[PDB]
Parts: structure tokens; sequence; C-alpha cells
RNA sequence: CGGCACCUUACGAGAAAUCAAAGUCUUUGGGUUCUGGGGGGAGUAUGGUCGCAAGGCUGAAACUUAAAGGAAUUGACGGAAG
RNA sequence: UUACUUUGAAAAAAUUAGAGUGUUCAAAGCAGGCCUUUGCUCGAAUAUAUUAGCAUGGAAUAAUAGAAUAGGACGUUAUGGUUCU
């Protein structure tokens, strides 16, 4: 891959897990 | 002419305390004087020592053209009494 | 280089450039050692009699040999008032 | 030392300043420094031709010291000398390299004109770079004549003169002849006129 | 060099080998003296004094001629100012820059200048405390700096 | 150059050298002596002279401070000491 | 590893140098890195300056020509053959080419 | 900046010995500097030199005569017992038969061997062979 | 004198491309700060801390793998040029 | 004032290196050897320890202090004055 894409893939997939964890405060 | 100024040596590190002695009775700073003193009438412009392969050092003194005509018949005595009162070999020379 | 009973167990002591006292090597082959001819009072070349110094092939190749060669051959007398000591 | 009669003679001089054997090219390198005498304020540099005199009689001894005369290989690649290098072979019994010279004479020893020469003459260091550098590969000392700009990688005795003219090359090869044939003892002495005129030894045209 | 820049000038001033007096010197060691307290009294720094002393009157030399330091003489006839004179101009120097960026907040290379002079003022009194020219306990006040360089 | 006389050299081009690059660093300055045009009177100036030097006799300025050495003005002749 | 020792462009102590438009594609290239090429060409093509003079009004009317400075960028100045790819030492040459 | 006078003045020597000169320029002299080659010139590594008074920290011209295969500091000072001059012997010099290790010692400066015959020891200073 | 660079050479360095420094480094030591220890997992998880947010700084392990990679040579290929 | 370095003292025995010694050799052990003994008689070495502390010689190398408002040093028998034992 282009790795710029596989680390804005990670992005997206960081910001998912942050509000999926902040669901259970 | 000459200057006779005191040489005051340089203590031990046992030795007790006294006053800080001044450069100015330092070993090289009145040989200096004395050997400007020798050229009085001329100015020197320069020194050199020599260090020759045998380990004996040679000074060398470059003294101006000007008033070259005082001092030139007198290298030697000055060279001999230099040596007698130091103790280190001195040529002089006027580059002219 | 010698043993304990003296004998020089050295083969080969090599030649040392004229100019740099280094050392020539056994295949250092850009190294040449210049011969020049002696001229009696009458102008004929004495045979078989002959001045030589060596090179090393560090001076040849910085093109220093013919500065080198200048002053060797003005100490020696083969030259006059041609290589100056200040520059 | 050396005997009063290796001096410049005011003969040598007129013909050297005669045929401009001292105009030096415009820009001097370090190593070729010490033979400038002056800078003319056009550009040119003036040769010091005591010190292109004496070089020619080192060169001379030089040449004089190797004991069979066959041993001596002369070069020139550049077409102003190649009659004069002739006529240098024909004279002194030198082995004469005109024109171009084949890379491999000196090393590769399966080649048709492969030589072993003791001592390399070269015109030219520039336009002779590959025999220069097979000497550099074979242990050939080589003696040259250099103007102001000429490279002195791998030249050990340099005559310096001007290389560029073509009186100034056939003049300097007559004079290398006269003195290498002067310590040889053909010519009985110093003093004697040579038969050969420096005409000889003059690259011609195909128009004369 | 440059201790605050990637300069690497050399240019400088260069003494003379002689240490005497030139042989056309004619002033005397006290007429220099007078000259030096009558500038120093005009309020001339010791490089002013100096420099007008070579430039009109042929000394090359303060120290050659009279055979002391200019500095040294004012401190031995009680005209030495307190503060030391490149301190002072430093000071001054980022007075008049602080008050630049107060009316010109905007700019940026000047408030890197000021950080780069404050720090050149920390270290010169820093040094002046440690050899006893200013008081141990003398600190730097950017709001008190114009009493100083008033 | 792998042999040169490092202790003597040649006068131009010790000339040449900068002023901090020769054997002993010197100045390239010197003083002189200004003679306005209006009157005689002994004025060391330096060379290269930051300041406009006025004379005591007369109040007229006798050099101008440039980039290097100090502009005489017309009619102001100077002599080396 | 390293193509150029220049990088392929002109830029030594400096920082940042503004874009430039290329004319074929309008693509921002920096204008030291651009194929930068200045033409002055005649403005009518030889066929018809005989019959345009003759059909001058004026005696002795100079035609203008038409003075342009032209950038490209390096993928435009390739394909439009105004550059090539050359040998690896012929690529340390910079002196114009001999056709002028 | 200039952190070790000694070290400058021997890489001037190393490079200039290298490339073949036969004279090299060092500049500033010092005391230390001075004893340090007059041991060298001791031992015929280097021929006469020269120190050149300007009223400054000075300059020394040296004259090389090509016997000097390298010459060296050691930073820093290291303090060397009696028994460690065996180790600085076998990692610097290239053979047991010549080559010095220069000791600075309260009796003075001087070569290992000279260290060894009055039995005395102090600071590394430096090597030549 | 200071800069921005450049051209030639290679004493010398380097695996080479190349380099006036990337030289003065097994003939190893001028002063000093930072970083790396096969490739992935991974700049991920977790904790801390800064930010309004986006995110920034610090930052693993389990597990998996015999190579990944650097410079250059010959060929093959190119919807690249002559 | 130190730092540094030399030497000395110190660092238990065992262990290491190492001297002596035919356990039949050796690993070991600290034994043993003598013309044959109402007894004579070599031994069981020594190095090394190493930072800290102790004593000592040296004053290079690397620090530190000194006489600038003199608050400076000597007068040993310098001239007086105020005291204390
Ligand atoms: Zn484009």
């Amino acid at each position: 891959m282009r790795d710029k894409w596989r680390k804005k893939r990670v992005r997206r997939l960081k910001r998912k897990r942050r509000k999926v964890r902040a669901r259970s405060k | 002419f000459l200057a006779e100024r005191r040489i005051l040596p340089k203590p031990a590190r046992k030795a007790r305390k006294q006053q800080k002695r001044p450069r100015s009775r330092t070993l090289t700073a009145v040989h200096d004087k004395i050997l400007e003193d020798l050229v009085f009438p001329t100015e020197i412009i320069g020194k050199r020592v020599r260090y020759l392969v045998g380990g004996n050092k040679i000074q060398k003194v470059l003294l101006d053209s000007k008033d070259s005509t005082a001092v030139d018949y007198k290298l030697d005595s000055f060279q001999q009494l230099y040596s007698k009162l130091t103790g280190k070999q001195v040529v002089f020379e006027i580059p002219g | 280089m010698e043993n304990d009973k003296g004998q020089l167990v050295e083969l080969y002591v090599p030649r040392k450039c004229s100019a740099t006292n280094r050392i020539i090597k056994a295949k250092d082959h850009a190294s040449v050692q210049i011969s020049i001819a002696k001229v009696d009072e009458d102008g004929r070349a004495i045979a078989g009699e002959n001045i030589t110094y060596a090179l090393s092939g560090y001076v040849r190749g910085r093109g220093e040999a013919d500065d080198s060669l200048n002053r060797l051959a003005q100490q020696d007398g083969l030259l006059k008032n041609v290589w100056s000591y200040s520059r | 030392s050396l005997p009063a009669s290796f001096d410049l003679t005011p003969e040598d001089a007129k013909l050297l300043l005669a045929a401009n054997v001292h105009l030096g090219a415009k820009n001097v390198q370090v190593h070729n420094k010490p033979y400038v005498y002056k800078t003319r304020p056009d550009g040119m540099n003036i040769i010091n031709i005591g010190k292109t005199w004496e070089k020619i009689v080192l060169a001379a001894r030089i040449i004089a010291a190797v004991p069979n005369a066959s041993d001596v290989a002369v070069c020139s690649s550049r077409t102003f000398g190649q009659r004069a290098v002739l006529k240098f072979a024909a004279h002194t019994g030198a082995t004469a390299i005109a024109g171009r010279f084949t890379p491999g004479n000196f090393t590769n020893y399966i080649t048709r004109s492969f030589k072993e020469p003791r001592l390399v003459v070269v015109t030219d260091p520039r336009t002779d770079a590959q025999a220069i550098k097979e000497s550099s590969y074979v242990n050939i000392p080589v003696i040259a004549l250099t103007d102001m700009d000429s490279p002195s990688e791998y030249v050990d005795v340099a005559i310096p003169c001007n290389n560029k003219g073509k009186h100034s090359i056939g003049l300097i090869w007559w004079l290398l002849a006269r003195e290498v044939l002067r310590l040889r003892g053909i010519i009985p002495d110093r003093t004697t006129e040579w038969s050969v005129m420096p005409d000889l030894y003059f690259y011609r045209d195909p128009e004369e | 060099g440059r201790m605050h820049s990637s300069g690497k000038g050399i240019s400088s001033s260069a003494l003379p080998y002689s240490r005497n007096a030139p042989s056309w010197f004619k002033l005397s060691s006290d007429d220099v003296v007078e000259q030096i307290i009558k500038y120093a009294r005009k309020g001339l720094t010791p490089s002013q004094i100096g420099v007008i002393l070579r430039d009109a009157h042929g000394v090359s030399q303060a120290k050659v001629v009279t055979g002391n330091k200019i500095l040294r003489i004012l401190k031995s006839n009680g005209l030495a100012p307190e503060i030391p004179e490149d301190l002072y101009y430093l000071i001054k120097k980022a007075v008049s820059v602080r008050k630049h960026l107060e009316k010109n907040r905007k700019d940026k290379d000047s408030k890197f200048r000021l950080i780069l002079i404050e720090s050149r003022i920390h270290r010169l009194a820093r040094y002046y405390r440690t050899v006893a020219v200013l008081p141990p306990n003398w600190k730097y006040e950017s709001a008190t700096a114009s009493a100083l360089v008033a | 150059v792998l042999v040169q006389d490092l202790l003597h050299p040649s006068p131009a081009t010790e000339a040449k050298q900068h002023k901090l690059k020769t054997l002993v660093q010197q100045p390239r300055s010197f003083f002189m002596d200004v003679k306005c045009q209006g009157c005689l009177n002994i004025t060391t100036v330096f060379s290269h002279a930051q300041t406009a030097v006025t004379c005591d006799s007369c109040s007229t300025v006798l050099c101008t401070p440039t980039g290097g050495k100090a502009k005489l003005t017309e009619g102001c002749s100077f002599r080396r000491k | 590893p390293k193509k150029r020792a220049s990088n392929g462009r002109n830029k030594k102590g400096r920082g940042h140098v503004k874009p430039v438009r290329c004319l074929n594609c309008a693509r921002c290239v920096p204008k030291d890195k651009a194929i930068k090429r200045v033409t002055i060409r005649n403005m009518v093509e030889a066929a018809a300056v005989r019959d345009l003079s003759e059909a001058s009004v004026y005696a002795e009317y100079a035609l203008p020509k038409l003075y342009n400075k032209l950038h490209y960028c390096v993928s435009c100045a390739i394909h439009a053959r105004i550059v090539r790819v050359r040998s690896r030492t012929d690529r340390k040459i910079r002196t114009p080419p001999q056709r002028k | 900046t200039r952190t070790s006078v000694l070290a400058d003045a021997l890489n001037a020597i190393n490079n200039a010995e290298k490339t073949g000169k036969r004279q090299v320029l060092i500049r500033p002299s010092s005391k230390v500097i001075i004893k340090f080659l007059t041991v060298m010139q001791k031992h015929g590594y280097i021929g006469e030199f020269e120190y050149i008074d300007d009223h400054r920290s000075g300059k020394i011209v040296v004259q090389l005569n090509g016997r000097l295969n390298k010459c060296g500091v050691i930073q820093p000072r290291f303090n060397v017992k009696i028994n460690d001059i065996e180790r600085w012997t076998d990692n610097l010099l290239p053979a047991r038969q010549f080559g010095y290790v220069i000791l600075t010692t309260s009796a003075g400066i001087m070569d290992h061997e000279e260290a060894r015959r009055k039995h005395v020891s102090g600071k590394i200073l430096g090597f030549v062979y």
C-alpha cells in the first residue's frame, strides 16, 4: 500500500476504538 | 645601561604562604627587559628561538634597520654579556 | 635488523625515495630511478659514472617530481639558481 | 658543479628569443610557477630562458647517462614535432615514435611495436597522455618539454618551453640533440658549429 | 564564532607587535590622562575615548603610552561607571526592542531577538557576578530595566 | 610544494596576505600628519578614522570617515609618520 | 540511490521557492525546477511576409516579432520532447546544445 | 572550540608527513608542545624546529625528515599506573622494539622507557613511532 | 576577508553510488548532544501528559518469520528517447 | 587548598598463579630426607588482591586561593599606646 493510506486507515480505526470505549465510561 | 631588577623565585608547593609574586618579577619578563635594554638605541622587531637537533636552544632577535649604526659593532659584546648574565645563546640580526 | 650473533638476517634492504624518504615497494611500478651522467671539464660525459636518484610513486603521481629534482640537483651542484628555497 | 662552458650563451639566447621560445601560455599552473619570470600585461607569461637552458643541460646529461642509445624512446603526437623527432632519431640513434602512440606499446608484449625503453622523452604531456601513463606503468622516466599550462603528473624532469610553437619545438629538439651529442663526443667540442641547421627539424606544410 | 548567529567573520583589530610608544609620539603620560578624564567627564565611554584619542591625538594605545588601561585609570580616579559599558548597551538594546515589540505585537523576529539578547544579558551579568564587578544579588528585571538605562 | 621556507616568505606574497594571516600580524593602517590649506598645524590623524576630526585653529573638518580609510578633504595634504 | 547531485533543481542556500504553473497542464512546479524556454518568433510565417509586405500600405514597415517565455513541467517537457533522457555521463554536461 | 593544542599540532604534523611535506606550521605554541617536540627530536622523528614570538600564544615551524609514521595524542589524559604501561604499549605500539609512549609525570615529560628507567608514572600524553 | 555554489583529480575514504568531506577511522582517542540493534505485529494496545477537537509527545508485549533491505552487473520487458 | 602518581602499611583462611617435594605417574597432599640411626635433620615459600581509609617522596599535567577604595608584606632588637597570662 501507499503506507500513507494505511496510517490513515489506522487513524480512522483508532478513532472508532476511542468512541466505542467511551460508551462504557 | 642595564636595570637591576629583583627576581623572586617560583615558590615550592610545601613552602609557606607569602604575598602574590607579581608577573614582573618572573624569570622570563626580566630577561626580556634586559634583552631589550641591551639594544636601547634600537628597538626589537621580533624574537625567534631555534631548537637545534643537538638539544641546545639558540635565540635570535630581529632589530630595526633604523639606528642599527649604534649596536652593529657591539653585537658580540651584547651576546657575550647576555650569555654570561642569563645562560642562553643569543644571535642578533638586522634583516636589512 | 640483525640476529643475536650479529649476522644481517635481512634480505632486500629496500630503496627509499630521494624526495620524501618513503620506502619504494617491490611492486611500485610508477617509481623510477633517474641516472644523470657526470661531465668532466672538457664537456665530455664520463663513461659509467652517474648521479642516481629515486622517486616514489606518490611524488610522481602528485607532480612534485620536477620540483624535487630541481632541489636535489641544485643541492648537489648539477644546477645553479634554478630552484629557490623561498617562494 | 658544472663548468662555465655550460652557461647560457648569448648566441643561444638570441635563437631562443627570436624563436619566441620564451612566450608561455596565459594561465600558469602552480607546478609551473617557478618557470615564469613575469606576466606580460596582455596576459602572456615570460619564460625564464636561463632556467629553460639549465633544464636542457640537465636533460641532456640524463640522456647521456643511458648506455644504449636505442633504449631511449622519443615521442611526439603533435604534427609540429613529428619531423623534429624523426630527425632527432636519425641523428642520435634513438627510437622515434611519431604520430599516434598505440596504447599498450610498453605493457602489452604481444603487440607489433612493443618496445622496452629505459627512458621516454615527450613533446607534450597532454597530447601524449597515453605514453606517460604507460611509462608510469612500466617504470619509465619521462623527460618533457612543458609550457606553463602543461600538467605535471608523472613527469620527472620538465624542460620549460613553448610546446605550441613551430620554431620553438624544432629549436628545442635541435638543442637537445646538440647537447646529447656534445656529451657523447661525436662533435669534438662545444664551440664548433654543428652541420645540421635549425631549419632542418622544422615541420613543413604540404604547401611549401 | 558568533555566539548567537551562524556568521564566521574574523574582522577585528590587529595590535602591532611593538609594545613601546612610537618615536613620533610627543604627548606625555599626564596629558593623555587629562585628555581621557576630560572626555570621560564629557560623558564618553572608554571605547569612544580611545577612538577619539587615536583619531585626533595620535595615541595609538593608551596602554603603550600611559601604562594602564583606560577603564583601570578611570576606576583609579573614581570615574568608572557603575554598570559596565557593554552590559549597559545590551540592556539598553533589549529595552528598545521590548518597547518596539509592545507597540508591534505581531512581530516575531524581534521576539526571537529579544530572547537572544536577554540570554546574552544574563550570561554577561553572571560573569560579572562571578568576578565581583556586580553584586552577587544583581538581577536583570524587564519591568525595572528602564530605570537602569534611563 | 613539499619543501618551502616557511620562516622567510617572499615579501610580495607576505604583502598580499591578510593582515591577520602573516607570521606576525601587523596592521596595514598608519597615522598621518595632515596639512589643511588654511593654516599650518600638525594634527595626527588615523588613516582609518571613524571621526570627523577638526583642527583646533580653524573649525574645519579635516577628513570624513568611510568604510575603510578616512577620506581627506580637498586641499588637505598628508604625510605618513 | 541519488540520481543527481543537484536533485534535479537549482535550489542552494535557500529554503523555499514559489511555484509556477506548467503551460501545458497547469501543474504547480517550483520555478527553478521548471524547464524554461525563451522564444522569439516571427509573428508572420516566411511564406506570407512577401505578400503581406506587398499588401502593406506603409513603405518600409518592419513586421513585429512575437516574444514569449514558456514554462513546462518535467512530464510535459519530456513528453513534448523539449528535453530528452540522457546517458549517465552526458547528464553532467551543462553547456547549451550547439544548434543555434 | 579549540580543546587541544597538542592535538592540533600533531594532526598538522601527521597531515604534512602523509602528504610528503618537509615542513609544517603549528599554531599556537606551549610549554607542553615544545617539550613533546623535544622528545620527538631527541629520538630523531623530526629535525630542527623553530619557535616564533609574536607577543601572543606563539607559532611553531617544524622540519620533517620523513621518519614519522604517525604521531598522536590520547584524549583524555588518562591517569596511568606503572602496571598500566604494558597495556598501553600493547595497544598503541606496532612492536616491542621501537616507538614511545609519552607520559607526563611530576618528574617531567618523558617516554615510557625513560619512565621505566627512573620507575615513575603519570598521565599518558601521546605516542610516536 | 566572509558567503551561495561550481569544475577537475583522487593522496585518502567507502559495499558501491559517490565524497574537499561522507578524508585526516584496526597506524582505531580534538570537544559535545541525539538515535539504531534482523523483518513484521507497530508508532498498535495500555497508562501518563498536552489539545476545544483533529490529534501531538512518551510507548510495549503476546504472536509470527529466514530473511527484509543497500549499491551495482548481465539479461528480459516498457503503451520511454535516438 | 587539592586532584594525580611512587613507595610503605593493610586487604583472614580457603580458591588462583607460583617455589620445593617420585602420592609407583597424575589429580592431589604438605609432606619428607639422612647406613638404618635409643636420633640427626631442609620445609610448609611468594606474588596477586584494590574501590575507600592511613603514611610517604615528586610539583609536570588538571583545578583552587592570593596585593586594587590596598582591609597588602616585613621591621628580626623599629617608635609609642590599650589590654590579657
Ligand atoms: Zn505540466
